[PDB]
């Protein structure tokens, strides 16, 4: 199939594909997340109030497990196709380990894909 | 057509304190017939001081010796130099066996070495691989009339007396010499001559003695 | 298979003027022990002891017969029987049933009173008369033990050096045999007397 | 082979023999029947000797990649998991091994057993092998949850040994191990017929 | 079947019965075993009916496809090496005896038996066919190497026809055909024209007297043909 | 199509290798006129004891192994010795695909004073003696050439070498079914192999108790 | 063998239960079926098997037994004497055409003397035995599918010295492991025993 | 089994093993095969040791009780039909392979039966598991009217390629000579594979097994 | 095995070879299969060695027990009643093909071929044994018949030889005997002076080239005698 190598160096010692791809996150919309003593928040951006979204209110940020959720910034449809690879990694996990996710678990699979896409041809 | 035949022969190992003795007899010989009397095929060396002796069917010995022979040689080139000792050999041998479990060796298999600290331990496994270190081991067609032998003479067991003091070299060959000269009366498929390797720190001593023809 | 259904060795060595003979203590089904005091050993007169391995209905079935046959012997002839004729006697009963056979494996020991001459027999369920000069060994430990017995034998021992090697060949070899075990019995026997020993063992 | 594992006000106690037996012929007297997992797991043999040996050091090459990669250790719900899913996939390839995981993970202790066709269950109790219906039968009648640690250590050595007198795939050097909250220690390591001589003298 | 093929000086002799039958029931009673593969080479066709025609014509577009890249010739060493690579490779899995004769300008006249374990040997003359095995004692006798192209004729005609006499397998007519440097010459005899029958065979005129008339003496007076007498 | 027994045996200088010239097929003995000694390069040479499409398949294969290496490179020739490695683990190759070569063989040959002489099954089996005898020579023929090597351990000469292997012919001619009574012998000597044209055995059929009627059961 | 049968042997009693269950291949016909068949005023036999050749295999030894005694004058044979003609009859079976008893069974009996000139066994006996025909005197002797069970619970708990009390309780553990891991439903075990004054049916453990 | 015949000038030169194995391993290392029937008939055997016995045994002793009878010297023809009558009405279930030698007043009778109960009258015979291996020297060096001493020793011979080559076979040379007059028996004739090696012989000394009991009935 | 027995004027010429063979081995190289029933009534014997031996000395006991009480000569169909009563009722138990040739005053020359089925047929010739069925096609080509006492000795020894060439069951001897109102005349003559023998045959002197030497051509040029050339 097609293979090409896509994510080449520069001849500076840049990636030019991962350095443009970070610029399509930073229009992307601004999500801040904060750690707190027994408690979590992060919050959106929620893109503005069209008066032409449903009635149904859309969520934005994304159930992953039962305890651990995802909120993303960039193309909102790259991010769909990254979480129901994470959402079918957690079915993988509690199916071979019978055990809950931990967090730090989901993060590195999360991240071993965003890698696994800078090091393929076609990608 | 069957793919899988008995080619009779034993091997015996009893190791010492700073040395084994292996020994296998040079019997060859199929269905009613006996192909030869001088096979030196029954014990392998794969390193200086780690032997293996095997047998049972003599085709599925020599390939076995071979790809142990070549696993050896990838790790002598991936480790700088360095040669693999008995309880890495036999780790080898222990996985290799389960590797084909479905369509096995009919081999029956002896990983004889050294440690690491000179004392010498002989190793045996089944057809599928189960090891256990262990201070002697006798496989073959003659192996329920010598491993009930060495069970006696050796552990010195139900023996209401003092312990003899430790066996030299010369009384672990002399004493190995009695079981095969056992083993040529009672047995039809064992003894032509019977080969005496003994592995020592400062090389190997290779030995030759006579059993009966018939 | 049947004849290693109940488990149990008799083995018997010639000596000088002596000969030894020696069963196991266990009875059992295939993997479980049944009994762990019971002999193989029979004796019928103070020449001649017996013993018995294989199928333990027809090790008493047999051996019902054989003291039917025995008593049977003294009453017609007024005399003891002898080794040779009571050896040629069951040899003559395990080939009537060749068809039928008896599962059992009889292991004779046999001494002259007045000679001193030892005789040995070991048949087979069919009934081979086969008489070697130095041991004989049945019983589902029987091929671990042509070996102790072929290692360690001479022909010229004492009765008290014989019961020696007799005792380390068959606790040697049910170490090795998961069928016999549990001690043994032994009984060395002389032109002057009878002395029946009960062995140390493992009780594995 | 006959052995037993039970869970008591304590941690664990495994009690195994050493026997290995090719039908009639008896092929060794030393075999380890525990293969200690890692300084917190054990896993027990029976059944056939070499489908024990590879799986269960196949099972102390997940666990240890498992510390490596997250950073803490395997818990014992985890740890049969591993194992059982391995023995499921191969139900139809005519394996033979029935292994108990033991060991004390942040959630106390805990007492499986896997089969060689995918089972796993979850109990206090367990004697496994072909002379475990001997080792039930001691056991059942003085198993209490509340006992010392010395008189169950005991309670397992004693109920092996009626085990390995009566079978005959069964015997040779009881080893009795503790599975305590810092790991396991080997409790006692005997011969079976010393053993004997001291229950009935 | 009765297959076989005899070398002369020119070139070979090709010669078959023309039956199949399913065991016992005659199917095909004028079957053709003498199979085309190029012009100057044939082969003989034993055993199974359809997995010699599918060797038959594998090897046969094989061959012809061999002669255009070429631009010259095909041998007959080389049309014997395609069926000895097929006969072997599927001897597990077809029943096939083929005998291949024919005729290349290099090495005159040349005649190939492949039996059904797969072999090749070269040969003056091959036998194949479950009806073969009465033809090597009637070989042994009355054949002598060197006869002409119309004695082969006469010869391996007469061969058949003994052949499929006593064989039940064999019979219906006898296709023969010639390769020599000539244009290939078949003739395909009749039943009622061939060379030999035991029903004509003056020896087998008597019956054998089994059905005896009840009589006072042990004289054998041969059979009962009429109630009366 | 099945050939028969093989012997062969070595002397002071070469060894020898005798066959009859038979491929029968069942009990039918379908051709007399085939050899069965091939020679392998220049220095070496086999024959089989069993089926002969699968001995004529791996010789074919052998062959092409041997003159391709030495027609391509500039390296010498294989030795007797390198060449049965080659035929011993192309029949182990075909018995692990399950479609073995069905025959016993007995392989010859001799390299400038290095006598060779080894025997391989279809199992994979290989042994190397002074003496090797495949299919009923091995239980015949082979108890007398086993005696007439230990009889004089200096060697045999060619000539009471090839005395021995004209009377084990002839008691395979007696007490085997399927072989004939014309045979070819391969000489392996520094020269090279050569093979000799066939030539037959006498034999003895006039016993006084063969008779009529001494054998006739009345 | 879904059954079983448990006797163990004291100084002055010899305990029986056999489990009262019969079945047809999953269904409970009865539960309680008395399978401890009582043969003498002193003897009894606790047999096991299917119910086809168990009730024919113990009235032909009690019929004889009774004849031997109508024949001798009323005189009662030894336990030996018992015994040794059960095995005769599964030891002449296994080589009939009929077949094979497929019967397990535990003889059971007390010794008296019947004279001033008997001076033979005064104990208690106890004899193991097998549906080919093995016949052997054992201190205790279980059959079914919890005999495994409990007779590794014997080499724990027996001594030859217990009381008929003592006894009692522990063939109470006797019963109750057999309802703890066998998956056969046995619930009611019909305890029996015999003492120098005969043969005696206990009610308490069941 | 390498039982073998052989006839020569005046008489029959008998010859067997004594190897007896029960399934691989050598139960009897000097058993006897050469067996007795008449005061001028020997009788070698093979297959099962049950079977050679008695039926051997039966037909040497209905041998004597005809001789009683009839009062002469018994015929070597009609051992053999006795043998081949038992040996075919079980059908080959008695599983005994034996060959028959002996003189008679018309020369010397040597004849084998096979387990199926043909009958082959020879000059020379073989059977047993290395009859094969027999034979080949009997083919090989047999010829008409030999000396006693060169047939004693082409027997001899013979057996040998049955010891040193058959697995079920060795240990020693058995010859029966049988004349018209004497019959000659030899078991140590030729003893190739000698004890090479003698034993060790471990020494315990009398008492270091343990006893638990032990009772001495004196006589 | 090889049996035949063949009539001509005065009486029978039976023909049989010498070999038992344990399946592949020679257990016996010059048995003899022809049986004497009475002085001018013989068998031939084929099949099981020791099934056909016991049949063969049953039926000359019945046989001569009724000469005995007769006073008088037996006939052939008498002795071929007896062995088809015995082929017939144990069928399924022995493995028996018999050739019954004789002579006798009243009929002549007698030739009875019972198969294993346990069938009788009277012929002029018969065939039988596994060697039997190279010898149709022989017979059906070289046999003419009312040759003289002279000629069917010759022919049944050189039908003989023709058969145990290409079998390999048969070999050995070739035992031969005439049944006529003479004495009765045996010969056996041995393989080295067989009439036929495929070794001294002329036409298989020359080897099959297959063993061809490495060349640049296709033309076959026999085969490699030597490692030089
Ligand atoms: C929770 C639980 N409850 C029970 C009662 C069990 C249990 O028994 N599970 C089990 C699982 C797999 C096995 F493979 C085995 C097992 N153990 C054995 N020991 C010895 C021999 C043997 N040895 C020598 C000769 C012949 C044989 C047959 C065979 N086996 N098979 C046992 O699990
Ligand atoms: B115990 O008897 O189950 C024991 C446990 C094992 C871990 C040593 N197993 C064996 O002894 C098995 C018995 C067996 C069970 C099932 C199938 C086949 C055999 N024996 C072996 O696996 C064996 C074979 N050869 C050498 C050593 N062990
Ligand atoms: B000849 O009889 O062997 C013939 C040769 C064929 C290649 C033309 N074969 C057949 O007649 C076979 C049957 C057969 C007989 C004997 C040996 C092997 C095969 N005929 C068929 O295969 C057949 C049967 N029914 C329908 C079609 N074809
Ligand atoms: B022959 O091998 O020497 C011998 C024949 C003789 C002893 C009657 N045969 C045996 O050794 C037989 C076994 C056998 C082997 C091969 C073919 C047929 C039979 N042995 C016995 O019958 C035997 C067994 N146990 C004790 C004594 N003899
Ligand atoms: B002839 O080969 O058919 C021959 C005829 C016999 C009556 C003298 N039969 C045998 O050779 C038989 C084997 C056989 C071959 C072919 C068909 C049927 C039978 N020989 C034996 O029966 C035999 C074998 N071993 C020992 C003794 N006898």
């Amino acid at each position: 199939s097609y293979d090409r190598a896509i994510t080449v160096f520069s001849p500076d010692g840049h990636l030019f594909q991962v350095e443009y791809a970070q610029e399509a996150v930073k229009k992307g919309l601004a999500a801040v997340g904060v750690l707190g003593s027994d408690s979590v928040v992060i919050a959106v951006e929620k893109k503005s109030a069209v008066k032409l979204q449903d009635s149904r209110t859309i969520r934005k940020i994304y159930k992953v497990d039962a305890n651990i959720y995802l909120a993303f910034a960039g193309l909102s449809a790259d991010a769909r196709v990254l979480i129901n690879k994470a959402q079918l990694e957690c079915q993988r996990f509690s199916l071979n380990y019978e055990d809950t996710m931990d967090v730090d678990m989901l993060v590195r699979y999360v991240a071993g894909v965003q890698q696994k896409s800078t090091q393929s041809g076609g990608s | 057509w069957s793919p899988y035949q008995d080619n009779g022969g034993t091997t015996a190992a009893i190791a010492g304190k700073d040395f084994v003795i292996l020994a296998g007899d040079t019997r060859l010989n199929g269905d009613f017939c006996l192909h030869s009397r001088h096979d030196q095929s029954k014990i392998f060396q794969l390193t200086p001081y780690t032997y293996m002796a095997s047998n049972g069917m003599q085709a599925d010995r020599l390939q076995l010796q071979q790809m142990l022979k070549y696993r050896v040689k990838w790790y002598k080139y991936n480790n700088g130099g360095k040669v693999p000792s008995t309880k890495a050999i036999a780790q080898l041998m222990s996985t290799m066996l389960y590797h084909r479990r479905f369509f096995p060796y009919y081999t029956f298999n002896m990983v004889v070495g050294l440690d690491e600290e000179g004392h010498g331990v002989c190793y045996s496994y089944d057809a599928v691989g189960s090891t256990e270190p262990f201070l002697y081991g006798t496989r073959g067609s003659a192996a329920s009339f010598v491993e009930p032998l060495l069970d006696c003479l050796i552990n010195r067991q139900h023996m209401t007396s003092q312990a003899p003091p430790e066996m030299t070299k010369e009384e672990t060959l002399a004493m190995l010499k009695n079981a095969f000269t056992g083993a040529a009366e009672r047995d039809i498929y064992t003894g032509d001559s019977v080969s005496f390797f003994i592995i020592t720190k400062d090389g190997v001593q290779q030995e030759s003695f006579e059993l009966r023809k018939d | 298979s049947i004849m290693a259904y109940s488990g149990g060795s008799v083995m018997a060595m010639a000596g000088k003027e002596c000969f030894v003979i020696i069963s196991d203590n266990r009875l059992g089904e295939q993997l479980k022990t049944i009994s762990t005091e019971v002999p193989k050993l029979h004796v019928v007169n103070d020449s001649i002891v017996y013993g018995l391995t294989g199928l333990r209905t027809d090790q008493q079935t047999f051996a019902n017969k054989v003291q039917f046959r025995t008593e049977m012997y003294k009453l017609r002839e007024e005399r003891d029987i002898t080794g040779k004729a009571f050896a040629a006697m069951i040899t003559s009963m395990l080939y009537e049933a060749r068809f039928g056979p008896w599962f059992v494996e009889p292991v004779i020991g046999s001494i002259d009173k007045s000679t001193g001459e030892v005789y040995l027999c070991a048949t087979d369920l069919i009934g081979a008369p086969c008489e070697p000069e130095d041991y004989v060994c049945a019983g589902t430990a029987a091929e671990s033990l042509h070996g102790m017995c072929e290692a360690l034998w001479r022909p010229g021992m004492s009765p008290e050096e014989l019961f020696e090697i007799a005792a380390q060949a068959m606790l040697s070899a049910c170490d090795r045999d998961s069928l016999s075990g549990y001690g043994a019995v032994a009984m060395i026997v002389t032109k002057d007397k009878v002395t029946t020993r009960l062995i140390k063992g493992r009780k594995d | 082979t006959t052995t037993l594992a039970f869970r008591f006000n304590g941690g664990i106690i495994v009690a195994v023999d050493s026997r290995a037996s090719t039908g009639q012929y008896i092929a060794s007297q030393t075999v380890m029947k525990v293969l200690e997992i890692n300084d917190y797991l054990l896993g027990t043999l029976a059944g056939g000797a070499a489908d024990c040996q590879y799986w269960e050091r196949v099972l102390g090459m997940e666990c240890r990649l498992w510390e490596l990669r997250n950073g803490s250790r395997i818990t014992v719900a985890a740890a049969s998991k591993i194992l059982a899913n391995i023995t499921y996939a191969y139900r139809n390839h005519g394996l033979s091994m029935g292994t108990m995981v033991a060991g004390w993970d942040q959630f106390g202790p805990s007492l499986y057993y896997v089969d060689d066709k995918g089972s796993r269950v979850k109990q206090d109790l367990f004697s496994v092998g072909s002379g475990s219906i001997y080792a039930y039968g001691v056991l059942d009648t003085g198993y209490r949850k509340d006992l010392s640690v010395e008189d169950a250590c005991d309670l397992a050595r004693r109920s092996i040994f009626h085990a390995t007198y009566r079978d005959g795939a069964s015997g040779g050097i009881v080893t009795v191990y503790h599975v305590h909250e810092k790991g396991w220690t080997k409790i006692s390591r005997d011969d079976q017929t010393k053993l004997y001589h001291r229950y009935f003298p | 079947t009765t297959i076989l093929a005899v070398s002369y000086n020119g070139g070979v002799v090709l010669a078959a019965d023309s039956r199949t039958s399913s065991g016992t029931y005659v199917v095909n009673r004028a079957s053709n075993k003498l199979t085309k593969l190029t012009k100057k080479i044939y082969c003989c066709r034993s055993g199974s009916a359809a997995d010699t025609q599918a060797l038959a014509e594998r090897v046969s577009n094989y061959l012809g496809s061999y002669q255009t890249d070429i631009g010259a010739g095909v041998n007959v060493a080389t049309a014997a090496n395609l069926f000895q690579k097929m006969c072997y490779m599927n001897r597990w899995n077809i029943s096939a005896g083929i005998i291949v004769a024919g005729y290349d300008p290099i090495n005159g006249g040349s005649v190939y038996s492949i039996p059904s374990g797969g072999s090749c040997v070269k040969l003056d003359y091959a036998l194949g066919g479950s009806g073969s095995i009465f033809l090597y004692s009637f070989f042994d006798a009355n054949y002598k190497p060197g006869m002409s192209k119309s004695e082969c004729v006469a010869f391996c005609q007469r061969a058949v026809a003994h052949a499929y006499s006593r064989d039940g397998s064999s019979g219906g007519l006898i296709r023969t055909i010639t390769l020599d440097a000539d244009e290939p010459e078949d003739q395909t005899i009749p039943w009622n024209r061939s060379p030999y029958c035991m029903e004509k065979d003056p020896k087998y005129v008597t019956q054998a007297t089994q059905n005896q008339p009840f009589s006072s003496s042990a004289k054998i007076t041969g059979n009962r043909m009429s109630s009366t007498g | 199509a099945s050939g028969g027994s093989v012997i062969a045996i070595k002397y002071k200088g070469g060894v020898l290798m005798a066959a009859d010239t038979l491929l029968s097929y069942g009990s039918l003995a379908k051709w007399p006129n085939i050899p069965r000694i091939r020679l392998l390069g220049s220095h070496s040479a086999v024959c089989a004891t069993g089926s002969y499409a699968d001995f004529q398949m791996m010789a074919k294969q052998v062959e092409d192994n041997i003159e391709r290496q030495k027609m391509y490179h500039n390296v010498d020739e294989l030795s007797p010795s390198e060449v049965f490695s080659y035929l011993h683990r192309s029949i182990y190759q075909k018995r692990c695909d399950f479609d073995p070569c069905l025959c016993q063989m007995v392989f010859i040959g001799v390299r400038d004073g290095e006598t060779f002489l080894a025997g391989v099954d279809d199992v994979g089996t290989r042994w190397e003696d002074d003496c090797i005898a495949t299919g009923y020579g091995a239980y015949i023929a082979l108890p007398l050439l086993r005696q007439a090597l230990e009889k004089n351990p200096d060697g045999l000469s060619r000539g009471e070498a090839m005395r021995i292997l004209t009377d084990c012919l002839r008691v395979l001619f007696y007490r085997e079914c399927r072989a004939i009574n014309k045979f070819q012998v391969a000489d392996a000597a520094s020269d090279g192999v050569r093979i000799s044209e066939p030539f037959d055995v006498e034999t003895h059929w006039e016993y006084e108790g063969y008779c009529f009627e001494k054998t006739a059961i009345i | 063998m879904a059954e079983t049968a448990i006797a163990f042997r004291c100084k002055d009693y010899v305990m029986v239960a056999a489990a009262g269950l019969n079945a047809f291949y999953y269904i409970k016909i009865t539960d309680a079926e008395d399978k401890i068949t009582q043969l003498d005023t002193h003897q009894l036999v606790a047999c096991t098997g299917e119910n086809g050749p168990r009730v024919n295999f113990t009235e032909y030894i009690k019929c004889n037994l009774a004849l031997n005694r109508m024949r001798q004058h009323g005189r009662h044979s030894s336990c030996e004497s018992t015994a040794n003609f059960m095995r005769n009859c599964l030891a002449s079976a296994i080589r009939s055409r009929e077949g094979a008893y497929q019967v397990n069974c535990l003889f059971a009996g007390y010794d008296t003397p019947v004279s001033e000139d008997d001076d033979g066994v005064v104990g208690p006996q106890l004899f193991y035995m097998d549906y080919l025909g093995t016949l052997q005197a054992v201190p205790y002797g279980c059959h079914g599918y919890g005999a495994c069970f409990v007779t590794a619970l014997l080499d724990r708990l027996w001594r030859p010295d217990l009381s008929q009390q003592e006894g009692l309780e522990l063939m109470q553990k006797c019963c109750d492991e057999v309802k703890r891991r066998v998956i056969i439903s046995n619930s009611y075990f019909f305890v029996k025993a015999v003492t120098k004054n005969g043969v005696e049916v206990i009610t308490a453990v069941h | 089994t390498t039982i073998v015949g052989v006839v020569y000038r005046d008489g029959v030169v008998l010859g067997a093993d004594t190897r007896a194995t029960e399934g691989s391993i050598v139960a009897d290392k000097r058993c006897r095969k050469i067996h007795y029937m008449a005061p001028n008939i020997m009788c070698c055997g093979a297959g099962t040791s049950a079977d050679t016995e008695a039926v051997t045994n039966m037909v040497s002793s209905h041998l004597a009780l005809h001789r009683l009878e009839t009062g002469k010297q018994s015929r070597v023809l009609e051992a053999l039909t006795l043998l081949k009558r038992h040996l075919y009405r079980y059908q080959g279930h008695v599983s005994a392979a034996l060959v028959l030698g002996g003189v008679d007043v018309e020369g010397p009778f040597l004849a084998t039966i096979a387990p199926h109960g043909s009958t082959d009258r020879l000059p020379f015979v073989t059977m047993g598991s290395g009859s094969i291996a027999a034979m080949a020297q009997l083919e090989a060096a047999y010829k008409d009217n030999m000396t006693c001493e060169e047939a004693k020793e082409l027997v001899a011979s013979a057996i040998r390629k049955g010891i040193f080559n058959d697995p079920y076979s060795g240990t020693q040379v058995d010859v029966c000579v049988i004349t018209k007059d004497k019959t000659e028996l030899t078991i140590g004739y030729d003893k190739p594979n000698e004890r090479m090696y003698p034993r060790q012989e471990v020494l315990l000394p009398p008492g270091t097994t343990p006893v638990l009991k032990e009772e001495i009935r004196q006589l």
